RNA sequence: UUCAAAUGAGAACUUUGAAGACUGAAGUGGGGAAAGGUUCCACGUCAACAGCAGUUGGACGUGGGUUAGUCGAUCCUAAGAGAUGGGGAAGCUCCGUUUCAAAGGCCUGAUUUUAUGCAGGCCACCAUCGAAAGGGAAUCCGGUUAAGAUUCCGGAACCUGGAUAUGGAUUCUUCACGGUAACGUAACUGAAUGUGGAGACGUCGGCGCGAGCCCUGGGAGGAGUUAUCUUUUCUUCUUAACAGCUUAUCACCCCGGAAUUGGUUUAUCCGGAGAUGGGGUCUUAUGGCUGGAAGAGGCCAGCACCUUUGCUGGCUCCGGUGCGCUUGUGACGGCCCGUGAAAAUCCACAGGAAGGAAUAGUUUUCAUGCCAGGUCGUACUGAUAACCGCAGCAGGUCUCCAAGGUGAACAGCCUCUAGUUGAUAGAAUAAUGUAGAUAAGGGAAGUCGGCAAAAUAGAUCCGUAACUUCGGGAUAAGGAUUGGCUCUAAGGGUCGAUCAACUUAGAACUGGUACGGACAAGGGGAAUCUGACUGUCUAAUUAAAACAUAGCAUUGCGAUGGUCAGAAAGUGAUGUUGACGCAAU
RNA sequence: AUGGUGAACUAUGCCUGAAUAGGGUGAAGCCAGAGGAAACUCUGGUGGAGGCUCGUAGCGGUUCUGACGUGCAAAUCGAUC
């Protein structure tokens, strides 16, 4: 029945003034500041979760390697993979219907 | 706790102790989300098993969303009249 | 089982705002409640967002239409006038 | 903060140039489902990390401590 | 008497426009060399709301004639347009629903909208939801073209004035009835503080030229003649008709 | 409120102990924003102040006290504020904020006379101010004071900026390999310029999952009760940031090719634009194990003793349950003539300018190691005594945490933790009052008027008219039942067995016929005037039939324009607007 | 009359935040079944709409023309709403 409160000055429930209930190895509950969840990152087409890269705040992304942070494709960590067999296919087939209009 | 004891038991629980609605004290949703799962979990449980093939388990799925069967009981009577016929 | 017999939908306004402005009201929300065919991918899976834009769940396409229903008759009346005149001139 | 499982990763960390200080801890815990054993946790100071080895072997344990280097500070419980 | 309530709104103050949540001004390409001579292509992002206006909005993206990147403009969405589509625009484009022509370049009887009263005013006229602008006919001397104007009015516009082909997307709005004063302070709520509205025989003399009196009435003719001063302009400013 | 002791010249009021009580988790509890400014703490002290008292105090006198790379400010932009260039004004000054302006500086190459003159190109955005609740790089646990702490101490981490070495990786095919694929990894060159993502977002509804709390079983300790009963009542059994491995609804990939249509949610949606099915990939909210870490903290037992005050021992374990409460989150659904910020900042991609190997180099986006992190705020109250109302005024003043029982319930009523026991007292019980109550028979005869008061009240079952915009009216009206106790039937999970929830219906028995037993809790009906409805106003005598409203109609206007502002202006509002619009009735 | 000071109260717009138990009623959409030559018509469920409704916190201020009326208060207190 141990009743909690904030550990800033802040006394009002923002986004930015989350806390989480936890216990403390003295036996005691106290308020937890969490931090805003983040935002997977979004194809730059379809506008779809990419696949395979990190979750992170946008300062975050700074402090990871680059594997975290992209695939091994082309457009890797901005496209999906569906998204790029699209612009492949479409390059190809247009380039190849521009000869036949030249001749 | 001897008094919940005594309400496991059927006691205190007439007309002249109810205060809210049957709705208010369990509500008529939760009932019947109870109900559908459980049968749909046993018409799962039937075809994986090989005992209601898939033609039969269509037919059951829709009847069982609308209200065909009260409980699980009628269900299970209900498919042995299927398959004896 | 059927539950009203002439309101319809607007039974969420009860007895308000007067008959004839709730059978107003009855015909226009349907139309923009309804589901159309997308002429792109022929499904029934294209519904209104804001007034005069409407989205086809499948295939991600949005075309600009009415304010209640996809095309109006005004609409469908001048791309027959531009369809007939733009055959005049290219030939 | 970090834990180490290899031994011969082990040595090479307690001449790492940087380390100084280390402590070795008994604890009397029992197994999966026999009497209780003695287990001794090796630890050693980084300059940004400390590093854990923990064996459950008493005859594997007594090896390693005169293996350490003498100039490495050690602590007892 | 004190200043009235129609007089108050030129000094604009709570009497502005709320535009946080506008998407930007609406507006034609800047008249340039490609669309004066031959045609630019461009291609539909997106299709999207616009705080305060019915008609909905459509983002189009060109590329940069003089420089290595992509240029988006704002344009007013006709019926039928949609996302992934090609728009042309110019003098040599052709005679399609989107496309941007001058007005000069199409037949008699061509509905279009977005039309500049000047050509390079990026257009000013057939903006709001379900209107138009019909061509009844060219002057090839002097280089005018005739149209009709959504009003009735009959106006002679320059050929070099440049047109969307098409009819404004989102008609048939106002055919809804509000059916409350809720849905009426919401619309409100991201155009102006013009709502509710108070009667002005409702009110002392001291406030407007209708208040007062032992019974609510104006107590004078309504109709004030187009001569008046700030402060007399209340009811019907120079009318020519009264009455069904 | 009461008894006693201690202190004192003096005690209804100070201190301690005992007893009786209250706030009853939307508190009289535990923290803050604004505002106050030392009221905080110790010692000394009672003339004045605390509308009685006073040995006490927010009083008087003298001292002590606020410790930050990680918490805020600082930075960013919001509505908006406001210089410069220019134009107005006799003038104080006014307009305007990218404007009729020659509006500016970081990547280097060139130079070893010296510090940057001087060659290309890049970019034209063109002051600044504006949030202690918006955006935002980074810290936790234990301990410590008379008064300080996420700031001090101990231990354990992390971020930014800057220096650099070693190890690893890569190269003689110079700038890595594996997987059909989704993609994987300890790494595994990339300038200008361009593109994309993150920052970055409404509300309501049910459903799934997580955390804390609540309830509960066994066991190891301590305490209470014990005439009798109770394997009983109460209490302790805890695990931070951070790190490694692992863990997922959704989504995606491969194989395959579907009507005897299948799959599937509480909620009806999906499939030849490739379902079901089999095998895979990924986001790590979240959980599990381990490190941190038992050495801490907690609960006990046995020893020393004016003392600086410790010393030595044990235990700190293993489970269950859910329409529970609070809160976080995921996939969905409803709604709009309403579709619900911006910027700083960080990353990826496209592109290929340059730089690069064989007796040798590059990678500081892999690992380890080195240095630094300024300035200001930080005590306390946060209110029936620290703020504002002339005051220690029953008024006013933004917000977080929230136990058990009864019950639909954050209702009322009782209790645990914690906090108070403060409001001048003693004696007596006339009239008249204020507040709370009860009345024989009659039942509105009272009165301008049923004013006031009374009656009704929960839940289950039965039954329900005129009228109607067909949605309502409706809980219409009008009836019956309700405790306790002993039983019965039905409704489930996991794999015949085994385990676990309160829901409903029914039957005997029982009583001074009582049972929503306190608390809680609609009077109803037949009509007329009037406003359609929800909504709004005379702060401090008028809440209405007044205002507003949707609907209806009329008027002006196509921008060299309508309406309106200004002393003027190279000046403004509508206007980020264009007749399905704006403006005026 | 001349020159100045106020939006810490309050009126209205804008920007950025926060707050709001438990019940009654049961609109669209959806499922099953029944009737009928057809058009179609009924029944049971599901679902959870509304400037709906009972009623807390909150916001407001109808009545007693109650208390007080040199008041606790230059607008408060109690009940009712
Ligand atoms: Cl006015
Ligand atoms: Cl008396
Ligand atoms: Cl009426
Ligand atoms: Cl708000
Ligand atoms: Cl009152
Ligand atoms: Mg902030
Ligand atoms: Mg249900
Ligand atoms: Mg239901
Ligand atoms: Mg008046
Ligand atoms: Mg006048
Ligand atoms: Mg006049
Ligand atoms: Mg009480
Ligand atoms: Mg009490
Ligand atoms: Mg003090
Ligand atoms: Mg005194
Ligand atoms: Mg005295
Ligand atoms: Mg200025
Ligand atoms: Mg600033
Ligand atoms: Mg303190
Ligand atoms: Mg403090
Ligand atoms: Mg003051
Ligand atoms: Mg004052
Ligand atoms: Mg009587
Ligand atoms: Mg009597
Ligand atoms: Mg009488
Ligand atoms: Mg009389
Ligand atoms: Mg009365
Ligand atoms: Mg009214
Ligand atoms: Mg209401
Ligand atoms: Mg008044
Ligand atoms: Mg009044
Ligand atoms: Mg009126
Ligand atoms: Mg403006
Ligand atoms: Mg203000
Ligand atoms: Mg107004
Ligand atoms: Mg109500
Ligand atoms: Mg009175
Ligand atoms: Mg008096
Ligand atoms: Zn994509
Ligand atoms: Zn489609």
């Amino acid at each position: 029945a141990q009743r909690v409160t904030f550990r800033r000055r802040n006394p009002y429930n923002t986004r930015s003034n989350k806390i989480k209930v936890v216990k403390t190895p003295g036996g005691i509950l106290r308020a937890q500041h969490v931090k805003k969840l983040a935002t997977r990152p979004k194809c730059g087409d379809c506008g779809s979760a990419l696949q395979g890269i990190s979750t992170l705040r946008p300062r975050q992304y700074a402090t990871v390697s680059k594997t975290h942070k992209t695939v091994s494709r082309a457009y890797g960590g901005s496209r999906c993979a569906n998204c790029v067999k699209e612009r492949i296919i479409r390059a190809f087939l247009i380039e190849e219907q521009k000869i036949v209009k030249k001749v | 706790r001897a008094h919940a004891q005594s309400k496991r038991e059927g006691r205190h629980s007439g007309y002249g102790k109810r205060k809210g609605t049957r709705e208010a004290r369990l509500p008529s949703q939760v009932v019947w989300i109870r109900r559908l799962r459980v049968l749909r979990r046993l018409l799962a449980k039937y075809r994986d098993a090989g005992k209601i093939d898939k033609h039969l388990y269509h037919v059951l799925y829709k009847e069982s969303k609308g209200n065909a069967f009260k409980h699980k009981r009628a269900l299970v009577e209900h498919i042995i009249q299927a398959k004896a016929d | 089982a059927k539950r009203t017999k002439k309101v319809g939908i607007t039974g969420k306004y009860g007895v308000r705002y007067g008959s004839s402005l709730r059978r107003q009201v009855k015909k226009l929300e349907i139309q923009q409640h309804a589901r159309y065919d997308c002429s792109f991918c022929g499904k029934k899976t294209v519904k209104r967002g804001a007034a005069g834009i409407w989205t086809c769940s499948c295939c991600k396409k949005t075309v600009a239409g009415g304010a209640y229903t996809v095309s109006t008759a005004a609409a469908a009346t001048v791309r027959s006038t531009i369809r007939r005149l733009r055959e005049m001139v290219e030939a | 903060a970090r834990e180490i499982t290899d031994i011969k990763q082990f040595l090479e960390l307690t001449r790492r140039a940087d380390v100084k200080t280390a402590t070795v801890k008994i604890n009397k815990k029992l197994n999966k489902a026999g009497k209780p054993f003695r287990q001794t946790k090796f630890k050693v100071r980084g300059s940004s990390s400390l590093y854990t080895l923990v064996i459950n072997d008493a005859g594997k344990a007594k090896k390693l401590i005169q293996s350490l280097p003498p100039t490495l500070k050690v602590n007892r419980l | 008497g004190r200043v009235i309530r129609n007089q108050r709104k030129g000094a604009g103050s709570i009497f502005t426009s709320h535009t946080r949540l506008r998407q930007g001004a609406a507006k034609l390409r800047t008249l340039d060399y490609a669309e004066r001579h031959g045609y630019i292509r461009g291609i539909v992002k997106q299709i999207v709301h616009d705080s305060g206006r019915g008609a909905p909005l459509a983002k189009v993206v060109f590329r940069d004639p003089y420089k290595y990147r992509l240029r988006e403009e704002i344009f007013i969405a006709n019926e039928g347009v949609h996302t992934g589509q090609f728009i042309y625009a110019g003098k040599k484009a052709s005679l399609n629903v989107g496309n941007v022509l001058p007005l000069g370049s199409v037949p008699e009887g061509t509905i279009v909208s977005n039309v500049e009263e000047k050509p390079g005013d990026r257009g000013a006229l057939a903006r709001a939801s379900g209107n138009y602008v019909i061509i009844i006919g060219h002057n090839p001397d002097e280089n005018k073209t005739r149209v009709r104007l959504p009003s009735g009015a009959k106006k002679v516009i320059s050929s070099d004035a440049r047109g969307v082909i098409g009819v404004i997307a989102g008609g048939g709005r106002v055919d809804k009835p509000l059916l409350k004063a809720g849905r009426a302070f919401h619309k409100y709520r991201l155009k102006r503080n013009s709502w509710p509205k108070t009667r002005g025989v409702a009110m002392n003399p001291v406030d407007h030229p209708h208040g007062g009196g032992n019974h609510q009435h104006i107590g004078k003719a309504s109709t004030i003649s187009r001569g008046a001063v700030s402060g007399q302009k209340a009811g019907l400013i120079a009318a020519r008709r009264t009455g069904l």
